[PDB]
């Protein structure tokens, strides 16, 4: 049957993406050096396969983690907007989901989620690096359950 | 044609591997996404400026050391003659006229990059 | 521990020891189960066409003894 | 049964090479006081074969200022040139037996630069092309030294036929007469893959990714893929230079398990030297090579052309 | 538990492979341990909930549910106060 | 690749801390000081509670004292411990990275214990300290300071003698003892240049002078001579928190005056002037007198200080901060002449740059 | 701590030092995470006469 | 006191000399770079395997917001709004009315966990227990609108984690 090959083809694609995140070397305030001991030793991103790697062009993943500010916000959106497809972005921080601590000020932008869309928001001030790798699990399990032949399938 | 066909199957291979990848994945191309990388900012003149090269000397260095290895490389070869006096001398003679022009230029700051 | 990266060698050391191996048999299997013949220097060579001809089946690898003269 | 002999080749190269990145995260891991992969797999076994297909159905993007047929010719240049520096490689038995091997292995390893040159220049970035002027400083540095040091080793052995030196270390290896030019050769294996502490062309820290910092997806990989094919074969070279192996032709096997021992132990020593030392300057890798390695190059090759005539040991011509 | 092992290894969890309906052999989550052994796991505490457990009240949640963000279960924000300004409503007869 | 200009461009990271300020009492505005030098936690608090201290005439009681200082040299180790790393992950050097973040992460545990935040612990406060010290605590910074001068060592091993590391920082970007002085430079970058400044030894604050340590001096002023001070730096903290782990006093760990410090939450329950207090303190704050000061400390970075202006209400006026990188960062420019590309990776790092600070 | 003779042999040789005097991982000689309640002191303030606020 | 870090002058008599024209020729410092990295790949590895393994925490850890009750089932809150305004991000509204039976309770209480940084002062200022920092940290979302906590939602967050945040500050509320 044609339903149960894109069924598996899908399982297959979904595996490789999820078990290969590539995180873009980005990080802007406080927030990165909690993203920093999640690859220390102990919690050690690596061992899921996640690997840093500073070209947008060979990224997965964008991570942003700290304040986005007005300033920066032109480039955010240019390496997000370098990074091939598919490509999935984790808000880390008060600062990147609404704004934190730094709501009400001139310069800063209420949310990263202005700038581009976001996949999975990680709370926490900044979250410890235990609450980022929940945030990276939960964007894993979240490719797990993507349908994209399946929906090609019965267009 | 053993050779030829190593090297035929190594470049098929090369290139197929190419050819799945362009025509394999889902593409969404704009403007943006292909703009060059600078870090964010969009690049400030072109990548086809002029790019001083300091090490200019050392590199035309380069071409006449260079063939010096053409020069030396026949030298297992040349070991085997019957006038060994003979080769034995020019060959340390033209390895030596090699280290004379090494210690010219490094004596004389032709190692050194320029400002 | 560090033995549970000996697991990602074996299957590096068994990746490089396939070429090496299938190389030494396939000689084998194409030469009647000789090495198969080098010639750096056209005198080898003139001994490995002159093997063909001897041969009688165009195959420069089937050897002849004794037992063709008389 | 000669395509087969080459499938046999290729395929299994591409597959060390997936599992050489396996082995360097795992080896890098450890000696960083944490594991690498361990969860994609019983021991990280599918990590390869994850990343392999994620980057092959990942978007390729040519960039809007890229120069196409240089920058798509790159990548396919670099895998190419990366499997065509095996065939003559004896493990015993070489599969292209040549008469000048070491001599081809030199012409095609100053070909695949242009692989990084090309590949720098036709994306049209300055981060590319600073990375593509560091390979044309790196290739001035060790090119000279490199050459050098084979005809200081070929003097020993007496051809440049790679089989020959298994001949010429049927007694002993080639580290004992030449531990100082095997030092030298090392370091230039370095310099020539591009590995740390040489790093240079791409640069992590400094040019972000250097000359392909423009590439994604499958062209991606294949530099990648070419990159780590080049350091095996570079560690295949040096076991065979100066660690050769007995060769029983009753045995070829024999010879194949403890030469791949030997081309394993010193590919880890390329990621434990990766994982110990920081970077060169590229204007201080060129004065290494000029200063120090060249003045002692230059010394050793009239040595080994005068020692074998002094002692009557100059090897067979054949 | 396993005290020979380094701190931050001596305690560990297998989860079960299903928990309210969701099959969990292989997705797991961190969400799944209930807050009375939360506090032992996290090594906030010695005793386990087993020695000595928590204390009993009638509004605590019997069953534990884990992150159910993404899915119909989760959560949606709203106003929780009533209308502020009540709108005048007009007669139903003519006047006429 | 040969450096002929740096204009470093900043404020991708400004976020109006200061113009913040001046909308919260003087509570509400202890949190954003964690996040100006968000390596430096702890110590950006101390700044702004000595300010805030001097400004209410009020004093800390002995046992605080001894605690933001034990934590002010515990949040040292943290930050040369980033400082030192990154600076060699910058020029190739990854494998320091990892094993120094494994003590920097026992070291999160020692603030997650006492305010139960990993970093932005908002544990030091105007008038003393927030909680007390939990029991079991000082034994386990004993066990963790027993051993971290072996972790110095294989810092050490892998960088000090290396010649590759000797030759990306002898002689890179040298900075004159004259020139140091005049660019507002402060804390390694004067020492590393062989001036002998430290205000914890000048112009000591809380018990820095019942201590006892010495302030490496540097004779190159180099990134070399500034990498052998932090390094040398570490271990005198080591040195210091033995000492404050022995002559820890007893005591209340916040002033007893509860117009400036909030009641026990004991007396807050069953007092009619200790509800009153905290019902006060925490929505209008305390006034402070009015009055503007200049008050500084040796942060891990150098100079850190905050000109704090007062009204005499509940909020601040004016908040300057003065952070030791904005000065450096300008400096960069100068440091840079004659170097290549990668030289300026090493000058950046040498500097010890967090743009939380900088920007503001 | 449960490494073989041979290996903590091997490691204290290749670095130079005694690692097992000094192992970076905890282990039994941590505080118990469970302790017993504290009784913390009272300040200098906590008096019921000559306490007047406006001599202090 | 003040201590040299780079000032020395090396020995210059043959033995020194040669000691160090050994170290520039067999590389040995570098070697004993090698031999460090080498003891670290066989010492073992300080990674825990997280989810099954939970990194170290305290009974003052500051996690996810809860309201909590008490014993009778009563809320605590009596919508005094001292948490509101000693909160330095403004991320708590508050709305309080009479209760049907008189009592003094709110009707909104949200909580912006996107403004909040997560600083304890809410719970240092309740003079009830009310609001507190409970001890979970996994709580990502996949919408920004799930992170606007409302009473409901705070509610259920504390008769669900009531067990485990008694228990810490029955542990910690000495010190406090
Ligand atoms: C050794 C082998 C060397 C190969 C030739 C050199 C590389 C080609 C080149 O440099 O052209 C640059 C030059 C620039 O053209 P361009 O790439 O379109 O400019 C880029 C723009 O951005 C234009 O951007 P764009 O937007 O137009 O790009 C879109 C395009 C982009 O798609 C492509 O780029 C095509 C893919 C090229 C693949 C190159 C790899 C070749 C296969 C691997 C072989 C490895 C070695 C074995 O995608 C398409 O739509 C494809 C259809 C349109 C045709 C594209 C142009 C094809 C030119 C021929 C290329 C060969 O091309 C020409 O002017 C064509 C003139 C003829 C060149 C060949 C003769 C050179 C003399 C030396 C060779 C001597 C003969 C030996 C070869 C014959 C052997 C039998
Ligand atoms: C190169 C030659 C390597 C020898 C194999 C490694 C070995 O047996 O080390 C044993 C032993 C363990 O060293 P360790 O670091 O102190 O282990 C920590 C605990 O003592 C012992 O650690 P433990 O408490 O975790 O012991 C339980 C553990 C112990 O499992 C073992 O038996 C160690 C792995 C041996 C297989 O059980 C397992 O986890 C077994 C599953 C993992 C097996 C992964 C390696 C499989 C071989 C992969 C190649 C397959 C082809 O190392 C030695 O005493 C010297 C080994 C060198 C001499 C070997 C030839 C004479
Ligand atoms: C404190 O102040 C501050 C800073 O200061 C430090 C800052 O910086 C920042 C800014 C912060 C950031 C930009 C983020 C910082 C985060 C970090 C985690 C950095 C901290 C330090 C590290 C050391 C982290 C990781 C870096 C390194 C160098 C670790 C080394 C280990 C690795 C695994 C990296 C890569 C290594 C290897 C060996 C290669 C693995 C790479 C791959 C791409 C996988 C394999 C590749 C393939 C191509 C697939 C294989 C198979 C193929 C190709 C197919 C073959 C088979 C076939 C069949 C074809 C801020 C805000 C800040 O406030
Ligand atoms: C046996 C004869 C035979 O096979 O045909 C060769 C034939 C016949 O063998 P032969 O002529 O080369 O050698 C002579 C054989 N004896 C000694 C027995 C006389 O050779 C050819 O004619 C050319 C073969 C063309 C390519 C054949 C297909 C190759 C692709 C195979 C795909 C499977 C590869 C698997 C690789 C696995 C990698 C891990
Ligand atoms: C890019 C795609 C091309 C790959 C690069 C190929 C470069 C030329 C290869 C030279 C092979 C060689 O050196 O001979 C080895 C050896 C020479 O070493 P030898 O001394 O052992 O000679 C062997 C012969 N006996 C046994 C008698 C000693 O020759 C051979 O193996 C067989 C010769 C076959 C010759 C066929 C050549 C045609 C292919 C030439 C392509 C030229 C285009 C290159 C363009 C590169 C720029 C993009
Ligand atoms: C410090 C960083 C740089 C390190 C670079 C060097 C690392 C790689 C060094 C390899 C040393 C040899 C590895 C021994 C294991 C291989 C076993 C083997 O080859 O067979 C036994 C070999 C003997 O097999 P053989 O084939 O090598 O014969 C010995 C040499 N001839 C041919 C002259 C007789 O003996 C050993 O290697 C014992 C060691
Ligand atoms: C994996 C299996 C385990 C064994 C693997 C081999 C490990 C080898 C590397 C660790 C070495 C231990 C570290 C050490 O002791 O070095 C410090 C020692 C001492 O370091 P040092 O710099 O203090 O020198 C002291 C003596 N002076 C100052 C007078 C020079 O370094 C050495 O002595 C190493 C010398 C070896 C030189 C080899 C270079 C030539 C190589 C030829 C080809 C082979
Ligand atoms: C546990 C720690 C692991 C550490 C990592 C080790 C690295 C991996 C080791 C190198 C890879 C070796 C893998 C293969 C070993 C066994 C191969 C072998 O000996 O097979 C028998 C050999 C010929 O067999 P073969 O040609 O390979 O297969 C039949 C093809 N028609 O014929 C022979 O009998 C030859 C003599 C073999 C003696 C052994
Ligand atoms: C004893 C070991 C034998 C085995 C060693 C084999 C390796 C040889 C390569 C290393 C060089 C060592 C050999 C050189 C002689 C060493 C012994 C020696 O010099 O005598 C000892 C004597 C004591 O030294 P001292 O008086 O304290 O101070 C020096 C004042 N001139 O010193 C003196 O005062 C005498 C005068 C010293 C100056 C002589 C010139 C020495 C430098 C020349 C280069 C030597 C290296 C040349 C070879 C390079 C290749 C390795
Ligand atoms: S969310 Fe908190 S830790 Fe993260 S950047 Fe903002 S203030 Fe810093
Ligand atoms: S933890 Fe701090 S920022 Fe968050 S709601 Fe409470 S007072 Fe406001
Ligand atoms: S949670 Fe506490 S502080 Fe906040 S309004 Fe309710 S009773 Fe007052």
């Amino acid at each position: 049957r044609g339903e149960y090959v894109v069924a598996k083809l899908d399982d297959l694609i979904n595996w490789a993406r999820r078990s290969s995140l590539w995180p873009m070397t980005f990080g802007l305030a406080c927030c990165a050096v909690e993203m920093m001991h999640m690859a220390a030793p102990r919690y050690d991103m690596d061992r899921f396969g996640v690997v840093f790697r500073a070209s947008p062009r060979q990224s997965d993943v964008m991570i942003v983690a700290g304040t986005l500010t007005n300033k920066m916000a032109p480039a955010l959106r240019k390496v997000y907007d370098q990074m091939p497809e598919p490509r999935y972005v984790v808000s880390m921080g008060s600062c990147a989901n609404g704004g934190g601590y730094y709501h009400y000020s001139y310069s800063v932008v209420r949310g990263c989620d202005r700038i581009v869309p976001v996949d999975i928001y990680v709370p926490g001030c900044p979250p410890t690096a235990e609450a980022l790798l929940y945030g990276i699990l939960q964007l894993q399990k979240k490719i797990k359950r993507e349908k994209r032949l399946r929906i090609w399938y019965r267009r | 044609m053993n050779l030829m066909l190593a090297l035929l199957t190594n470049f098929t291979l090369a290139t197929l591997l190419v050819i799945i990848a362009f025509w394999l994945p889902q593409l969404n191309v704009y403007s943006e996404k292909t703009s060059p990388y600078e870090c964010g900012f969009d690049p400030m003149g072109s990548a086809r400026l002029p790019f001083s090269m300091k090490f200019f000397l050392v590199a035309i260095t380069f071409l006449l050391f260079d063939l010096e290895i053409a020069l030396l490389l026949p030298l297992p070869w040349a070991s085997q003659t019957a006038n060994l006096n003979t080769m034995l001398t020019m060959a340390l003679f033209l390895i030596i006229l090699l280290a004379v022009s090494l210690a010219y230029e490094w004596t004389q700051k032709g190692l050194e990059w320029t400002e | 521990m560090w033995f549970e990266v000996l697991p990602g060698i074996a299957v590096m050391g068994v990746c490089l020891f396939i070429p090496g191996m299938a190389t030494a048999r396939i000689h084998r299997f194409s030469n009647g189960g000789k090495e198969k013949r080098v010639a750096h220097y056209p005198y080898q060579w003139y001994l490995m066409e002159r093997d063909r001809r001897v041969s009688g089946v165009n195959r420069s690898y089937v050897s002849k003894g004794l037992e063709n003269i008389d | 049964m000669f395509m087969i002999n080459i499938l046999m080749l290729i395929i299994p190269i591409l597959l060390a090479v997936a599992f050489l990145t396996l082995v360097e995260r795992k080896v890098l891991g450890y000696m960083q006081l944490r594991k690498g992969p361990n969860v994609v797999g019983p021991y990280g076994l599918l990590q390869p074969i994850a990343d392999a297909i994620k980057l092959f159905i990942k978007e390729p993007l040519r960039p809007a200022t890229s120069s196409a047929s240089m920058f798509i010719l790159a990548p396919i240049m670099a895998l190419g040139l990366a499997l065509t520096m095996w065939i003559p490689l004896p493990m015993p038995y070489p599969l292209i037996n040549m008469n000048l091997g070491v001599l081809f292995m030199l012409a095609m390893s100053s070909l695949a630069v242009y692989s990084i040159l090309w590949s720098g220049w036709a994306s049209n970035s300055k981060y590319a092309l600073i990375g593509a002027l560091r390979a044309v400083a790196q290739t001035i540095s060790y090119e000279v030294t490199l050459a050098i040091i084979l005809l200081s080793v070929l003097l020993m052995s007496g051809s440049f036929t790679l089989s020959t030196l298994i001949t010429t270390q049927e007694q002993m290896w080639l580290i004992l007469p030449a531990w100082p030019l095997a030092m030298m050769w090392f370091i230039s294996t370095l310099a020539e893959t591009n590995r740390a502490p040489f790093d240079l062309t791409e640069g992590e820290s400094e040019l972000v990714s250097g000359f392909n910092v423009e590439y994604a997806a499958g062209p991606f990989a294949l530099f990648f893929m070419a990159e780590y094919a080049n350091i095996i074969m570079m560690n295949i070279f040096t076991a065979i230079l100066f660690l050769g192996t007995s060769h029983n032709p009753h045995m070829p096997e024999l010879y194949t398990i403890n030469f791949t021992i030997k081309s394993l132990l010193l590919t880890m020593s390329f990621l434990w030297i990766r994982a110990s030392y920081p970077r060169f300057r590229y204007d201080q890798l060129m004065h290494l090579l000029w200063k120090n390695f060249l003045p002692l190059t230059l010394a050793l090759c009239m040595w080994h052309v005068s020692l074998p005539i002094l002692t009557s040991g100059i090897p067979p011509q054949t | 538990e396993d005290n020979k092992q380094f701190f931050g290894r001596h305690r560990w969890v297998i989860y079960t492979t299903e928990m309210n309906g969701k099959n969990t052999f292989w997705d797991v989550d961190g969400s799944m341990v209930p807050p009375e052994w939360h506090r032992w796991l996290h090594c906030m505490t010695d005793d386990p909930p087993t020695v000595k457990p928590p204390t009993a009240r009638k509004f605590i949640w019997t069953n534990h549910k884990f992150n159910l963000s993404g899915t119909p279960q989760q959560y949606v924000p709203y106003s929780t106060t009533r209308k502020k300004i009540q709108e005048w409503v007009p007669p139903s007869t003519p006047y006429k | 690749e040969m450096v002929r200009k740096c204009d470093p461009h900043i404020g991708l990271l400004h976020r109006g801390t200061e113009k913040l300020i001046e909308y919260k009492t003087y509570l509400q505005a202890l949190p954003y000081f964690d996040r100006l030098d968000y390596v430096s936690m702890m110590c950006n608090e101390q700044a702004y509670s000595l300010a805030v201290e001097k400004l209410l005439n009020i004093r800390p009681p002995p046992r605080a004292q001894w605690i933001r200082v034990l934590f002010g040299e515990i949040t040292r180790l943290l930050n040369h411990i980033m400082a030192v790393t990154t600076h060699a992950l910058d020029i190739g050097a990854m494998t320091p990275f990892f094993w120094m973040f494994e003590e920097r992460e026992k070291m999160f545990e020692f603030y997650e214990r006492v305010s139960g935040a990993r970093m932005h612990a908002a544990y030091v406060r105007p008038g003393g300290v927030h909680q007390d010290l939990p029991l079991g605590l000082m034994d386990d910074i004993y066990e963790f300071s027993k051993n971290f001068s072996l972790r110095i060592d294989e810092l050490e091993e892998m960088l000090t003698n290396n010649r590759i590391w000797r030759n990306r920082t002898v002689d890179i970007g040298i900075v004159t003892a004259e020139d140091a002085l005049n660019y507002g430079f402060s804390g390694v970058m004067l020492r590393g240049s062989g001036i002998q400044w430290d205000l914890r030894k000048t112009q000591p604050y809380d018990v820095y002078d019942q201590v006892e340590f010495d302030v490496p001096i540097g004779s190159r002023g180099d990134c070399y001579d500034r990498y052998l001070c932090r390094v040398e730096e570490m271990r005198q903290s080591i040195r210091i928190i033995s000492q404050c782990l022995n002559k820890m006093p007893p005591g209340e760990i916040k002033v007893d005056d509860a117009k400036v410090s909030p009641p026990k939450r004991a007396e807050m329950k069953t007092s009619m002037e200790s509800l009153i207090h905290h019902f006060k303190l925490y929505t209008e704050g305390y006034q402070v007198p009015p009055g503007a000061t200049y008050t500084a400390i040796e942060a891990p970075k150098g100079e850190f200080g905050v000109y704090l202006v007062s009204d005499g209400s509940s909020r601040p006026y004016r908040c300057k901060i003065k952070a030791p990188g904005f000065a450096h960062l300008a400096g960069l420019d100068k440091m840079s002449k004659g170097h290549m590309l990668a030289d300026v990776v090493a000058i950046i790092g040498t500097q010890d740059i967090v743009f939380g600070e900088v920007d503001r | 701590a449960s490494a073989t003779r041979f290996i903590q042999w091997l490691r204290n040789w290749a670095s130079g030092r005694d690692l097992q005097a000094k192992l970076q991982l905890r282990y039994q000689e941590i505080s118990k995470r469970t302790q017993p309640p504290p009784k913390l002191p009272v300040g200098p303030s906590h008096k019921l006469s000559n306490n007047y606020y406006c001599t202090r | 006191t003040y201590k040299y870090v780079n000032l020395r002058e090396p020995s210059m008599d043959m033995k020194s000399v040669t000691d160090r024209a050994a170290q520039t020729l067999l590389w040995t410092e570098l070697i004993r770079g090698l031999g460090m990295t080498l003891s670290y790949l066989f010492r073992e590895p300080a990674t825990i395997n997280y989810p099954f393994e939970k990194g170290p925490l305290s009974p003052r850890f500051r996690g996810e917001h809860a309201l909590r009750r008490y014993p009778s089932g009563e809320e605590r809150c009596i919508a005094c709004k001292l948490c509101e305004a000693v909160c330095p991000a403004q991320a708590i509204t508050i709305e309080a009315e009479p209760r049907a039976d008189g009592s003094r309770r709110t009707t909104r209480y949200d909580i912006d966990m996107t403004k909040c940084i997560y600083c304890g002062f809410c719970q240092e200022a309740c003079p009830v227990d009310a609001i507190v920092e409970g001890p979970n940290f996994e709580f990502s979302t996949e919408t920004h609108e799930e992170l606007l906590y409302n009473k409901e939602k705070l509610l259920n967050n504390g008769d669900k984690w009531e067990a485990e945040i008694a228990a810490n500050i029955q542990a910690d509320y000495l010190y406090r």
